């Protein structure tokens, strides 16, 4: 049924478990570059720019 | 109501992006004085010589 | 009620130092963050009384642009190293002060006349040095009155304010049964003779003050 | 629409087959959201029981690429018409011009980033507007029988 | 892109500006280039700089 | 032809006017360039793009997650991210996406069994999918059996 | 595939020089970029005295130190790949140094891929190259620009 | 710079400086406000004297051709060669009628500057792309050859 | 400085004559012939050298081998030819859910092999 | 102080406030501020739930009527309103016959009173049609679609109550002007001269008010701290 407290669980683990991300196509060492994960209410996956 | 980037505009190239938004503001800056003639309830001859 | 909303909360300030701060707050609404922490900006600025050095008659010098003898800092540098100096003033408006100094040393900044109702804040400040031989000056400093910054181009450098520097920054943030909400993180820098607390309590009544009348 | 036209509009929405085409001329009779009737007065029909043409408007209706199909009417409760005039504008049509988008306020300045890499903002005032609104449609299909007992 | 230009953006010999050369300590210095009148890139101040 | 039109309706020849601000209040240094480009709507949107899925369904063939757009939310990794994967110089991250968690259903029942507590430490004997290449040799008519 | 660092060092002291090309006209490729982060096995600089060591790095500081100084010294001895003992794997002193956080990373590591990878993604900036007189003057005679 | 940083202070302090350079440096992108307009960029007035120029010099090769004084094969290169020689012309009078092109009067009046406009500062500073790309949309349109190789 | 491994071989002894043999080989045979085993049969290699197809088709592995190459001849030269793997590489970790030496893997494979 | 003093009022829907005392960095920051104040934080009113007679759910096509109901959900959504006396009133639109929908032809209920009278919402065609609309209003602030009010239910048992997208914010349009000025007395001053535009749903003076006073709520717990 979705729940307002699961989202407050939730909060505790995204600090402690990170997230690897890349491409469709990856041919470097620069593809499998991983980041830790931050708290958003937004669909769409906000990251660096650099990167 | 939506921004672009300047960015993409040179590397890959559009002029005509530029002159469709000039000739868009141009479009709707007529636009925008035959409505007041109607908004001010104003008519009558002078909406037509425009 | 159905016109009421929820005020920010503190509570959750980094205090380092009296000169320094980072103030943080947790809740603001969508439209919040942004206007407060901008308006706050060109408030802390213009709008800040304090006390600073105007205008300075030399012993030896009538123009500004040139060397003293036996000094190694110019007069255009020592200039600048008087605008920085702290002053706070209770009871006069306007005072003119003399600074009698001479010998082998630095000059530090107590060696001053402690005068009426004169307080300085900072004793370790390095307006000059001066070298061999024994020499001497005995600046007539004068100082007035003001609010917001005054330079030297304009008057045909002042430097009206306690602030330093100001940096307000906006990031987001997670509650409950919520979508977004500002986070306003302040990032405050004083000298002027204030400490960060009451500085943001006045341009807060300040704000108030001027607000009285709009409500 | 389009404000920055071209001047192809006008004869590929009316030979396209999507948009309501008149094909003979007169007035209309009773305007619908449903159906247009329409009297033909001009010429009247062969045999007998003068002209009268009618069309049947379609509506929230499905395509092979998952969206919704609507047409619309344009002219007036009780109007004149003439032989080749658009009468009910399709899906993403209107006044004898192919819309398909919108019109848009649009700068051309970075924004801290927010436009990092051919990027786009958008304002509130353009979803408060109720602009760019679609329906997505899908069959939800079923078969249950084929026994021999 | 936008990064690489911002930075060049404030970073260059300006033609003239509001200002002239009005000499500043160092936390004083951001600020009233910030604060009013004198813009942002200028050209040409000299800084207690550590 | 712009500018005329440009005259006719009272607008800059520059099309460039320095704006104040909805933010901050300030203007911009040069003058903003404004315009209406005519923006579009397209196609491929949000969902059509976006899976994701835990753990459920499996293929036929194999004991391997199924296709794509059906059943599970697989998303294949192909020859490029494993060469990828291995440069990264992490053996884990291989052998759980390999291993651990899709060439085994039953090596991800027994590690089901292993990460909810936190114990950890692993364990997988054969990996399922590789029976497949000895399997359609001993079909070919050529004999393979782990002998040793 | 599987050609990879494992084990200590090179024993063997012998290696490749290390020149710029010095391609026709002016200086395409200098000699700066080429030593950063390779091994000397002996390297005798000056006339006849010290200056580079047995096994010392060649990082970024010491750069500097024999490219501002002594730059008459163009020809330095360099090791390499082959240039090695072991040769199940590879040994760690003959290779180079090239990488992110600190300069050395720790033993066992794939350099194979690195090359091979870092090879990869160029393989898409390169474009087939895009459709690219005898005059007895300026050829024939050798001309010199600079003092 | 960066590697200036990273070369010589480490990893404690030289993530400090790359974070800047982005939130600020984009920071700093919009605070300018620059703009994408037609007047931004400026073509040279003379258009029909170096193309003019390009046409009599390739014209003289033309009479030539008609006439005849030049070979065949070399008649093509000669014409190409000389056309070619007015393409980088156009192309260095748009980059000199362009970058140093100021004038503004500092206190003591008459002084000339580094122009900076629209596309420069895209340019100068290298957001991406290059210098022959942005002559295309300003002075002249890049030559293609024929399916087979030759122009 | 992974194509240069091929050789024809020199001088005759334990290895065969004038056939194909690595660098892997070659080196560590002429080695331990020296001041231990054997002084004459330590044999020189000529070098053969090749390309990015030729060489990499010589692999110790009969698992790897049988993946990369057309699969319709190798896979059934691997059974052919009756060839035991036993190798210690990347190639064939990755395939039969083995461990790969790699990264903070070199650790432990220089405790377990 | 300042002084909210001198107000060109050009009907009731537009709207050009000035202000002649302001301080030195006050007429650019109470401005911009309240700018991000008369938009998204607007107590006003806007339609919320409708059960039509003769149709329940959308998506469909009435006899005797050129517009479709998601082209008059919309035409519901720009409608203004303003309520006195009560918090939730139920309303009713009895019409019928030949003639075109102005805005005014409801039962003017206790303390109902409409603003603007010649708002196009629907046409009639056929003769002896009739729509009887029993539409619905609720109080809020911001802008709301309808999920947020799907995931606060319990005692739930309508269904005929077809939804539309709210709108509570009575600005249509907001612009702050700064110029320098002259007074008998004084030194400088920044006039705040503000051009408004109200959808016909509040006053201009009632909502700068509210404003202030919503301001100085939230600079109650700065001043307090």
């Amino acid at each position: 049924r979705e729940e307002a407290v699961v989202w407050d669980i939730l909060d505790e683990v995204i600090r402690e478990h990170p997230v690897l991300l890349n491409r469709a196509p990856t041919l470097h060492r620069l593809g499998i570059q991983a980041f830790e994960p931050v708290l958003i209410e937004g669909k769409a996956i906000q990251l660096h720019p650099l990167v | 109501d939506i921004v672009l980037n300047p960015l993409g505009v040179p590397s890959r190239m559009n002029i005509g992006q530029i002159l469709e938004t000039h000739l868009g503001m141009a479009a709707k800056g007529i636009g925008d004085k035959i409505n007041a003639m109607l908004k001010q309830q104003q008519e009558v001859a002078k909406l037509r010589e425009f | 009620s159905v016109t009421e909303f929820l005020k920010p909360r503190l509570v959750d300030i980094e205090q380092v130092s009296s000169t320094h701060a980072k103030v943080t707050l947790e809740p603001l609404e969508r439209g919040f963050g942004h206007t407060l922490g901008n308006a706050l900006r060109r408030i802390l600025l213009s709008s800040m009384p304090g006390c600073a050095v105007t205008e300075v008659e030399i012993d030896g010098v009538l123009h500004e642009y040139s060397t003293k003898e036996g000094v190694q800092e110019d007069i255009l540098e020592i200039l600048l190293n008087l605008k920085g100096l702290a002053v706070r003033v209770q009871g006069k408006d306007e005072v003119i002060l003399t600074l009698n100094k001479s010998g082998i040393g630095p000059v530090t900044a107590a060696d001053i006349t402690h005068d009426g109702d004169v307080e300085i804040v900072k004793p370790q400040h390095v307006i000059c040095h001066l070298t061999d031989e024994n020499a001497s000056i005995s600046m007539r400093i004068k100082v007035q009155r003001g609010r917001g910054y005054v330079p030297a181009s304009t008057r045909i450098d002042a430097c009206y304010s306690p602030v330093e520097r100001i940096a307000y920054n906006v990031e987001a943030a997670r509650v409950e049964q919520r979508t977004d909400l500002d986070k306003l993180v302040i990032e405050m820098e004083t000298n002027g003779t204030i400490d960060p607390e009451e500085a943001i309590r006045r341009a807060a009544t300040i704000l108030a003050e001027q607000l009285e009348a709009f409500v | 629409k389009p404000l920055v036209g071209t001047g192809m509009e006008r004869a590929v929405a009316v030979d396209s087959g999507v948009t309501a085409v008149a094909k003979r001329g007169g007035v209309v009779q009773y305007v619908d959201a449903s159906r247009i009737v329409i009297k033909v007065n001009e010429d009247e029909m062969y045999p007998g029981e003068a002209g009268i043409d009618i069309y049947n408007l379609t509506k929230y209706t499905r395509s092979n690429q998952n969206t919704c199909i609507n047409q619309m009417p344009c002219v007036s409760l009780g109007e004149p018409v003439e032989r080749g005039d658009v009468l009910a504008d399709g899906p993403s049509t209107d006044l004898g011009e192919l819309a398909l988008g919108q019109n848009m306020r649009v700068a051309f300045m970075p924004w801290n980033g927010y436009n990092f890499e051919d990027s786009i903002l958008v304002s509130e005032r353009v979803v408060q507007e109720d602009r760019f609104t679609t329906i997505h449609i899908q069959e939800l299909a079923c078969v249950s029988r084929d026994t021999k007992l | 892109q936008d990064v690489v230009l911002g930075l060049y953006y404030m970073t260059r010999d300006c033609v003239n500006a509001k200002g002239e050369g009005m000499v500043l300590t160092g936390p004083k210095e951001a600020e009233r280039l910030y604060r009013s009148g004198l813009a942002s890139l200028h050209a040409r101040v000299k800084v207690r700089i550590t | 032809e712009i500018k005329e039109l440009l005259k006719l309706g009272d607008l800059p020849t520059s099309g460039q006017i320095r704006l104040y601000d909805g933010r901050t209040g300030e203007q911009f240094e040069r003058p903003v360039t404004v315009g209406y480009m005519y923006m579009l709507k397209l196609n491929h949107l949000v969902d059509d793009k976006m899976h994701a899925r835990s753990t459920g369904s499996y293929s036929l063939v194999t004991q391997q997650p199924l296709g794509g757009k059906a059943q599970f939310g697989g998303q294949r990794f192909g020859e490029m991210e494993v060469w990828a994967l291995e440069a990264y110089g992490a053996a884990y991250t291989l052998q759980e996406m390999l291993t651990v968690k899709s060439d085994d259903v039953n090596g991800r029942t027994k590690m089901y069994k292993n990460i909810v507590d936190g114990n950890h430490q692993m364990e997988p004997g054969m990996p399922e999918s590789f029976n497949v290449l000895l399997k359609e040799i001993r079909s070919l008519g050529i004999n393979i059996e782990l002998e040793d | 595939q599987d050609l990879v660092v494992t084990e200590d060092d090179c024993g063997t002291h012998e290696g490749i020089m290390m020149t710029p090309v010095i391609e026709g006209g002016d200086v395409k490729e200098p000699l700066r970029d080429r030593v950063l982060g390779r091994v000397t096995a002996e390297d005798v600089l000056k006339p006849g005295t010290a200056d580079i060591l047995v096994p010392r790095n060649t990082l970024l500081h010491e750069q500097w130190c024999d490219l501002l100084e002594e730059n008459s010294v163009d020809a330095v001895k360099v090791r390499s790949v082959v240039s090695c003992d072991t040769d199940f794997g590879v040994c760690a002193h003959c290779y180079g140094r090239d990488l992110a956080r600190g300069h050395i990373i720790n033993k066992g590591e794939a350099i194979g891929v690195i090359a091979a990878q870092s090879i990869g993604e160029p393989g898409t900036q390169l474009t087939m190259r895009t459709f690219h007189a005898s005059r007895a003057a300026a050829e024939s005679s050798i001309q010199v620009k600079n003092k | 710079m960066l590697n200036t940083c990273y070369r010589i202070l480490g990893l404690k302090p030289t993530v400090i400086f790359a974070d800047q350079i982005m939130y600020t440096g984009f920071a700093y992108a919009a605070r300018s406000g620059a703009s994408v307009g037609i007047d931004d960029m400026v073509i040279p007035e003379k258009k029909h004297e170096i193309i003019s120029e390009a046409e009599a010099e390739v014209a003289e090769i033309q009479e030539q051709f008609q006439s005849g004084l030049v070979t065949a094969g070399e008649r093509y290169n000669k014409v190409i060669d000389i056309w070619a020689a007015a393409n980088d012309r156009v192309s260095k009078a748009m980059m000199d009628n362009l970058q140093t092109e100021t004038v503004i009067n500092r206190d003591g009046q008459e002084e000339k500057q580094v122009s900076f406009n629209s596309i420069y500062m895209m340019a100068d500073s290298g957001a991406r792309g290059s210098a022959a790309q942005i002559r295309q949309l300003a002075g002249m349109r890049g030559l293609m050859a024929k399916p087979d190789g030759s122009i | 400085r992974q194509m240069l491994r091929k050789a024809t071989i020199v001088n005759a002894g334990s290895s065969d004559f004038l056939e194909g043999e690595q660098v892997e080989y070659s080196r560590v045979k002429i080695a331990n012939r020296e001041l231990e085993a054997n002084g004459k049969v330590g044999a020189t290699y000529s070098r053969d050298l090749l390309g990015i197809t030729k060489a990499s088709l010589a692999t110790e592995s009969f698992i790897s081998a049988a993946s990369f190459q057309e699969t319709t001849r190798v896979l059934t030269e691997a059974a052919v030819a009756g060839k035991r793997d036993e190798l210690r590489g990347l190639k064939e970790n990755v395939i039969v859910g083995r461990l790969i030496p790699a990264g903070t893997g070199y650790a432990y494979h220089q405790d377990r092999m």
